[PDB]
């Protein structure tokens, strides 16, 4: 699965408390259809394609 | 648009994976080519690469047991950013 | 949340939809495959228009006429059941099918 | 040919939307065979239906 | 995925299937008469009634009695009319009208170009507008322009 | 046989026909199908009339009664972008223009009718219901003020008679 | 010549033609008596090909004969068309709005084959529409015109794609049918034959040729060479014949049990019993061509033959074996080639007279189902065809054709030129044929296979370019629906006149020379080294003994308007195919002045157009009029040709017709009588010839802009009759009956002036925007009023007024005069449709001044809207005190590369002024190979210079050099072509000498008035709440998403809010903004748009739980 940056470093962040362990994250460079259409909102992801 | 898209290109011409020379052979009616490392380790071999394509020449053209670096386009052409990610990371 | 939806707005909460919700939403069961007296043009009585289920197609009156201004409003004619009203609630006002089977 | 515009088979009028005082109405409570319940404000002086479809 | 998807959410997967179907509001299929009595159905009329008719037939075949072939063919029969509804044109043959056009199901208002997102939500017409053909203005100020 | 003509007049056209009303329909096309099979024009009303027995009248109403509507989802154009549903003048929209002009009568009128006195203007308010929609007639008029109903009809004569002044009425006359 | 009262238009052309322009319309005349079976088809028909002459109706109907029924007890049989005269004359039925058809009458036969009888009658068939002599048919009183079609003609197509992953070769065949079940032979990427029937999941050879009934011997002995059909044949995994028909039919039948008898009938279904497989008469000459397998042989048995299938896979397998040429036993060999689908020996034009025959095909089947059901149901020894035949499918078919079809186009007649253009159109698209999303690149160039057959210059420059193209001059159809093109055979050297037909074929066959060859005066040529086209397109010199043909002329590869542009070898193809499609445009002006220098193709193409009278018969004129011409033939008779004043055309533009001959005259036949809209003493006027200039003045011709002298605007120069049609119709409704009448409602007196004593206006009133055309008004019922509204009725003692006002206003922006009042009635008994009670049209004309703004062009591409219309005194005049007329930009002529203008405009001036060339010691070195009588000319004097030969750059400067005084001795414009202007605004010359000259140029039809709108408020879409769309209607122009994103890039977030809510959808917000802006307040908050409520209840319909959340 493919998450942002943002939520990865805060998740790990979290759970560095709590007993630790990292998600092990690589970077992707994904093309612009899929970026678009996996975004947060359904709406804009919904009225696009 | 294949640039945006992140496709794999039509020319694609595969980057090295570490320096070392080269191991060079022209095969049945295309090429296979092959990187010596230098600490060593595993021999990533390029096998499937079309004799319809060319060697990047640069500076002289591709010549054999030249010095490539670590991420030196191998062949002519266009290369896919997934492999220049995966290689060389975020900043190239 | 707002259900004539004034300009106040934090989420948009889309959810696969139950049964429960389903006829929850609705004011009445179509029944009939009728939508309109071909000789009187008047909506039919449990079809695809009634004005029972749907509410009125004219402004604060019911379907027998026994109620003409906004002085009745929000009350429902006990011989025509329609409830007057003003007439952009066939807007929005849904309607449901009982199945026979899943 | 002409025109092209067509109507909702419906008059539109417009009066005064006032809230202040209406005609005084009554609610009553029907009830299904399976426990539902379900309240009709039905007017004041209306003879109330001893059946009604909910 | 999916079972992680339903499993995180407060969502119970039974509504998958479906057992009550809901109606659009009359005023969104509307059925507008023009000027000479030539009406206009908003084509979910149709599917609409298409559904109605088969439930009813479904129920009076379970309220008579009917074996199993009759009631079974019924329930493909509603089964594939809830699908037209939903979606005309995704499985087999697509729901024709006359002329053999396919007709407009609840899936269409919103896919492609003529759907309610790229059609109506986004770019509008608008009130207080106009258009006419252009002209060089060469005496104009540069923030000034003809009318 | 006759379970399936009986559903194909119940199921097959959108707005419901009655049976019997379904038989005078097709009667009436087999008779002008086959006339014009055999004269080769299209017969007259009267013709028809003549023929099934019936008035021309009850012609005309079967020929209205027979139409099948025409959908909202077709291609209005030669090639298809656009249907016919987005070329239809909502002609009970609200107008935009005789609102404000309704809201513009009602300030001008209310200003008018305070012009006069104040037993005259409610005699006047209530006899056309312009406070709450309710018309009050002369013996509601004639309680609500307490005395008798000739009374309230010299008012509402001397005050009608008021207004038909054109000092009055000019300020009004443009809203006809 | 050869035209007799032609105007004498001096050509510029330097060789001969031999033949002549053909007969214009020939592409839709003889296609439709073609498909009739008129007499002069069939003398040309025995003329050209004798052995068979049969019409298409004979053609359907013997492919129809006989029918019988599964008893096999009874037949049905069809013979013998045959029409009455039409029913209706011409201008009768455009008026009455009846369609022009004549009566079908078909003999048909009924014989019952076990007592024995005959049952022949005459039935009525239908009503058939027919073609007018101008080559277009009249539906409903409107005029259509139905649109040659380019489709690919079935056959066997043979072609390879490389393979990336492998490098091979990969042959294949698709042997496309008419109406029947595809199947294509691959090679795939191993070496094996996939044989895919009818798109489902491959197949190996062997399977199919055992299941004809080859045994493995035979498929060895008819392949032995072939090392792949081997190869298969030793992986073919299943033997006995049968074996492999029940592979077959579950491959074709998934969902059916199998048995022997079955799978043995049903491959001889799909592709021998023809019921269900029809490869045309095309398909099977074509098939039996590219194989080889009969020579002389008549073309029958439409359907397949086994003989072809093993030929098409040998051919395929020696196709992938790299063969040159492959016998057949029984036919003589053929090349071994693969095929493209774009030459035109492969793609084939279905013609109107294919169309029509297309449309009685489908509607004859389906009378024929009812048919052979209703000759079992009925009862025997009691039936008749007039008992069996159903017409009502059958005229149902050509009324939808005829009506609601894309190529059943409405006839496009704004000038002569669109006119007959719009007939000799190729359109690749339609029913049948590829749509343009579907339109691949490839199909859209111009293939070498075009020169002569299709024009490469005209195409539509929108989204359609190269699928709608058009004729070529000298092109003529094949009766097997291709496009021959004339030829003169060379024999040996010698150049005959022998003028043959080659279609594509014989093109690349043999081989092509050019008719701007040095032809000696004797057939022979002179220099060795000729010009000449390969098969391949190549282009080569080749000795000249090897030219066994040459072309008729130059200007064949272009087609009818484009072969009107002088100097069109000068300018770019995109500036000239921009001037073609922009001389069908020009509108029809009240004088329309004939143009100096021209092409051949002004008269030609005038007299075909048919829009001018033309005299019949010889003799002399009795009587002239503005509205009749009586001539007197030479043999008692005398005939009047009625005119055409002030009709309407299919865009609103006027088409008078006046006459050119006096009292006196005496005409011969053939003669131009009366010219037309856009005609001119005989030939073409598209537009005026204007002064120009060349050079930038203030501005104001900035970037294509043009400016104009005000003459142009006061001695009416560019000007034209617009007429328009309104319509009402007085129908019936549920509440009562509607009343055209003078009773209307609250209006004063003052606008009822204009209206006579029953409705409609009187003829000549001036009408403006808004005013009442026609008194017309409804009932309305009861409806309880406002109380305000019923004590203003108090008040005033104006009555309730029942009955409701919708009159026939005339719409916003449009004036003029009232020519005629068109009205019908149920009192007269006129046609009318049900439910309508009177009918009145009311033609509304005015006379458009030229504008700026309104688009004008010559005739190279040179577009332009009008900047400014100067004043007469503020325009560069010239020494003599003539002002210019229009001076056009210099910037726009070297980038655009159309010097076609100024070669033009030079020679415009030569001929405006008049040259002599004085010849006096010789000839000079320039004028030696002109014409005679070119050596002087005289002012005004037309010229003309034809397409592919024409004036020289050497002759132009010749002419130009010698350009004789205008009154005074006064050379203006010397040899150089430029002359010294004053500026008419400051007054001092122009320090640099500036072209000038005669250039002439159109009005096209993008009118300012057409185009301009507004609208603040107006009517609202029904479903959803936005402003409507279009000037039909008011409508707003569409702020789409482009826009969007243009303003949220500037940051404007209030006007992006504004103009999605309160300007389209809230629908409270509309009513509160306006009264708020009439009362002064601010502008309210705006609310909710009302399409996200459309949306928000349809994903609350489609089960999906949508809520909105406070917080
Ligand atoms: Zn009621």
């Amino acid at each position: 699965s493919l998450i942002d940056r943002a939520e990865f470093e805060a998740e790990n962040r979290r759970v560095v408390a709590e007993g630790g362990e990292p998600a092990a994250g690589r970077p992707v460079l994904m093309g612009i259809t899929k970026a678009s259409l996996a975004t947060d909102s359904w709406l804009s992801a919904a009225s696009f394609q | 648009q294949e640039l945006f898209e992140a496709r794999v290109p039509r020319g694609k011409a595969p980057i090295a994976d570490v320096t070392g020379r080269v191991r060079l052979e022209d095969g049945e009616r295309f090429y296979k080519i092959t990187i010596v490392p230098d600490d060593g380790g595993e021999e990533v071999v390029y096998d499937k690469i079309s004799k319809r394509q060319r060697l990047r020449v640069f500076k002289r053209v591709l010549s054999d047991g030249d010095h490539v670096e670590v991420g030196q386009q191998l062949m002519e052409g266009s290369a896919d950013p997934h492999e220049v990610l995966r290689v060389q990371g975020p900043r190239e | 949340g707002a259900m004539l939806d004034v300009n106040f707005f934090d989420e948009l909460r889309i959810g696969l939809a139950t049964a429960e919700d389903i006829r929850q939403w609705s004011y009445g069961e179509v029944k009939k495959p009728e939508t309109i007296n071909y000789r009187t043009l008047k909506p039919e009585k449990d079809g695809l228009f009634c004005e029972k289920i749907f509410g009125p197609t004219r402004d604060w009156e019911c379907y027998c006429g026994k109620y003409k201004r906004v002085r009745f409003k929000g009350i429902i004619c006990e011989r025509c059941g329609v409830e007057v009203t003003r007439a952009k609630v066939r807007r929005e006002r849904m309607g449901h099918i009982e199945l026979a089977a899943p | 040919d002409r025109v092209l515009r067509g109507s909702r088979l419906g008059a539109v009028s417009y009066e005064t939307d006032r809230n202040h005082d209406l005609a005084p109405r009554q609610i009553a409570r029907y009830r299904t065979d399976n426990g539902e319940e379900f309240e009709v404000p039905f007017a004041d002086d209306a003879e109330i239906p001893g059946t009604w479809l909910c | 995925k999916v079972v992680a998807a339903f499993q995180q959410s407060g969502n119970s997967p039974m509504g998958m299937v479906l057992d009550a179907v809901p109606v659009i509001p009359p005023e969104l299929r509307p059925m507008v008469q023009l000027d000479g009595g030539r009406f206009a159905t908003s084509d979910l009329n149709d599917l609409y009634r298409r559904v109605i008719n088969r439930n009813n037939r479904l129920k009076r075949l379970i309220d008579l009695g009917a074996p199993e072939i009759i009631v079974n063919n019924e329930k493909r029969m509603l089964q594939e009319s809830v699908d037209a509804l939903f979606d005309n044109g995704r499985r087999g043959r697509p729901v024709t009208g006359p002329g053999n056009r396919p007709l407009k199901s609840l899936s269409d208002l919103l896919k492609g170009k003529q759907g309610r997102f790229r059609q109506n939500l986004l770019g509008k017409r608008v009130d207080y507008s106009g258009r006419s053909v252009i002209v060089v203005g060469p005496q104009l100020k540069l923030h000034q322009c003809g009318l | 046989r006759q379970a399936i003509t009986r559903a194909m007049a119940d199921q097959a056209r959108t707005i419901r026909i009655p049976v019997h009303m379904v038989e005078v329909i097709n009667k009436l096309g087999r008779i002008q199908r086959e006339l014009l099979q055999d004269l080769g024009r299209e017969p007259t009303p009267e013709e028809l009339a003549k023929e099934m027995d019936i008035t021309p009248e009850k012609v005309l109403e079967i020929q209205q009664y027979a139409r099948e509507p025409i959908s909202l989802d077709q291609t209005i154009g030669d090639e298809g972008d656009s249907q016919l549903g987005d070329f239809i003048e909502d002609s009970e929209a609200v107008v935009a223009v005789d609102a404000v002009s309704f809201t513009l009568l009602q300030d001008q009128l209310q200003s008018v009718l305070d012009t006069l006195s104040e037993r005259e203007a409610g005699v006047v308010r209530l006899r056309f219901g312009l406070t709450d929609g309710q018309p009050r007639t002369l013996d509601e008029i004639g309680q609500v003020y307490g005395v008798t109903r000739e009374r309230i009809r010299q008012i509402e004569s001397k005050t009608m008679s008021k207004l038909r002044h054109p000092s009055r009425s000019q300020v009004l006359r443009d809203y006809l | 010549n050869s035209v007799p009262g032609a105007p004498n238009r001096v050509s510029f052309a330097k060789l001969r033609e031999p033949l002549e322009v053909p007969g214009l319309l020939d592409v839709q005349t003889d296609s439709f008596e073609w498909l009739i079976g008129s007499p002069r088809w069939r003398e040309s028909a025995a003329e050209r090909g004798d052995v068979n002459p049969v019409g298409g109706l004979e053609e359907v109907l013997y492919e129809l004969s006989p029918i019988e029924d599964f008893s096999g007890s009874m037949s049905l049989s069809f013979s013998d068309p045959r029409f009455d005269d039409v029913k209706a004359p011409v201008d009768e039925c455009k008026d009455k709005d009846m369609t022009y058809a004549a009566p079908l009458f078909v003999t048909a036969e009924f014989i019952n084959n076990n007592t024995g009888e005959i049952k022949s009658q005459t039935v009525f068939m239908g009503d058939f529409p027919m073609m007018t002599e101008k080559g277009t048919f009249i539906i409903n009183g409107t005029e259509r015109v139905v649109v040659s079609q380019l489709v690919r003609s079935p056959g066997v197509y043979f072609d390879e794609t490389i393979d990336k992953s492998t490098d091979k070769t990969l042959h294949s065949v698709k042997v496309i049918p008419s109406r029947g079940a595809w199947l294509e032979f691959d090679v795939d990427k191993r070496d094996t034959v996939g044989v895919r029937i009818d798109r489902k999941r491959r197949q190996p050879v062997t399977v199919l040729l055992k299941a004809l009934g080859w045994t493995s011997e035979q498929i060895v002995e008819r392949f032995g060479f072939s090392e792949i059909m081997r190869s298969t044949l030793e992986k073919d995994n299943t033997v006995g014949t049968d074996e492999a028909l029940l592979d077959i039919y579950r491959k074709l039948r998934p969902g059916e049990p199998p048995t022997k008898e079955s799978a043995q009938t049903l491959l001889e279904n799909l592709f021998f019993k023809e019921k269900r497989y029809d490869l045309a008469r095309v398909g099977r000459y074509k098939v039996n061509k590219k194989l080889g397998l009969h020579v002389g042989e008549p073309i029958t048995s439409s359907t397949l033959t086994e003989e072809d299938v093993v030929a098409t896979i040998e051919y395929l397998v020696r196709l992938h074996e790299g063969q040159t040429t492959m016998t057949v036993p029984g036919g003589v060999e053929v090349p071994v080639e693969t095929d493209d689908i774009d030459h035109f020996g492969n793609r084939r034009l279905r013609t109107v007279g294919e169309l029509i025959q297309n449309q009685i095909r489908v509607g004859m089947s389906r009378m024929e189902r009812v048919v052979r059901e209703r000759m079992t149901t009925q009862d025997v020894e009691a039936i008749t065809p007039q008992t069996l035949i159903n017409i009502r499918p059958v005229v149902a078919a050509i009324k939808e054709f005829f009506g609601t079809s894309q190529l059943s186009q409405f006839m496009d007649q704004n000038n002569p030129l669109s006119g007959l253009t719009h007939k000799r159109r190729l359109s690749a698209l339609g029913p049948g044929g590829l749509s343009r999303e579907r339109a691949g690149l490839e199909v859209r160039d111009v293939h070498p296979s075009h020169y002569g057959r299709m024009c490469p210059i005209e195409t539509p420059e929108g989204p359609n370019i190269g699928l709608i193209g058009s004729l070529s001059v000298y092109a003529r159809v094949n009766p097997f629906g291709f496009i021959e093109t004339p030829y003169r055979k060379v024999v040996d050297g010698v150049v005959s006149d022998e003028i043959v037909y080659l279609t594509a074929d014989e093109e690349d066959r043999h081989v092509v020379a050019q008719a701007n060859s040095p032809i000696d005066a004797d057939g022979r040529f002179v220099e060795p080294r000729v010009l000449v086209r390969r098969k391949a397109g190549e282009v080569e010199y080749v000795p000249s003994s090897e030219v066994d043909y040459m072309d008729v002329s130059p200007r064949q590869m272009v087609s009818v308007a484009t072969a009107m542009i002088p100097f069109l070898e000068h300018d770019d193809a995109n500036r000239a195919l921009m001037g073609a499609n922009m001389q069908r445009q020009a509108v029809p002006l009240v004088r329309s002045e004939a143009p100096l220098v021209g092409t051949g193709m002004e008269l030609r193409a005038a007299i075909d157009a048919g829009d001018v009278v033309v005299a019949e018969e010889s003799g002399v004129i009795e009587e002239v009029s503005a509205d009749y011409i009586t001539v007197m033939h030479d043999n008692g008779t005398r005939r009047t040709y009625r005119m055409r004043k002030f009709a309407r055309s299919n865009h609103g533009t006027c088409a008078n017709q006046c006459p050119i001959v006096d009292a006196g005259d005496r005409v011969e036949a053939g003669q131009v009588i009366a010219d037309g809209p856009c005609t001119d003493d005989g030939e073409m006027a598209l537009g005026k010839n204007l002064l120009v200039a060349i050079m930038p003045w203030e501005g104001h011709n900035y970037e294509d802009a043009i400016i104009l002298s005000n003459r142009l605007v006061e001695e009416d120069v560019l000007t034209s009759i617009h007429i328009e049609e309104h319509e009402i119709d007085a129908r019936d409704t549920k509440l009562g009956a509607e009343e055209i009448t003078r009773d209307i409602p609250n209006i004063s007196d003052e606008v009822l002036a204009d209206l006579d004593e029953r409705g409609i206006v009187r003829i000549g009133a001036e009408v403006r925007d808004g005013d009442i055309l026609v008194g017309k008004v409804t009932p309305k019922g009861e409806t309880e009023l406002t109380p305000e509204e019923r004590l203003l009725r108090a008040i005033f003692g104006e009555k309730a007024r029942e009955v409701r006002d919708t009159s026939l206003k005339v719409p916003h922006g449009e004036s003029g005069k009232v020519i005629g009042i068109r009205v019908f009635s149920r009192e007269d008994e006129d046609e009318l449709p049900a439910g309508v009670n009177e009918l009145v049209r009311v033609y509304v004309a005015q006379k458009r001044k030229i504008s700026d703004g309104d688009k004008l062009a010559g005739r190279h591409g040179n577009k332009g809207v009008i900047g400014k219309i100067l004043p007469v005194e503020d325009m560069p005049f010239l020494a003599d005190g003539t002002p210019v007329d229009i001076i056009l930009n210099t910037h726009g002529v070297p980038r655009r590369m159309n010097i076609g203008q100024i070669l033009e405009t030079h020679l415009g001036w030569c001929a405006h002024s008049g040259w002599k060339v004085d010849a006096a010691k010789g000839v000079p070195d320039w004028a030696a190979r002109l014409p005679d009588e070119l050596l002087e000319a005289q002012p005004n004097a037309i010229v003309s210079t034809p397409v592919f030969d024409g004036a020289q750059e050497a002759e132009l400067q010749g002419l130009l050099s010698c350009t004789l005084p205008n009154r005074d001795g006064d050379v203006l414009v010397d040899a150089d072509g430029k002359a010294m202007l004053f500026d008419g605004r400051s007054g001092e010359p122009f320090p640099y000498p500036v072209t000038v000259g005669y250039m002439y140029i159109m009005k096209l039809h993008h009118l300012v008035d057409d185009k301009i709108h507004a609208r603040s408020t107006g009517p609202y879409s029904m479903i959803t709440q936005q402003p409507l769309g279009g000037k039909a209607q008011f409508g707003g122009q569409r702020f789409g998403e482009m826009e969007c994103w243009a303003m949220q890039a500037y940051g404007a977030a209030y006007t992006l809010q504004e103009l999605l809510t309160i300007k389209s959808d809230d629908t409270v917000g509309r009513v509160k903004v306006y009264e708020a802006i009439v009362k002064g307040e601010n502008i309210p908050e705006p609310g909710i748009p009302e399409s996200f409520k459309v949306l928000l209840k349809e994903l609350q319909s489609l089960c999906l739980n949508v809520e909105v959340l406070s917080s």
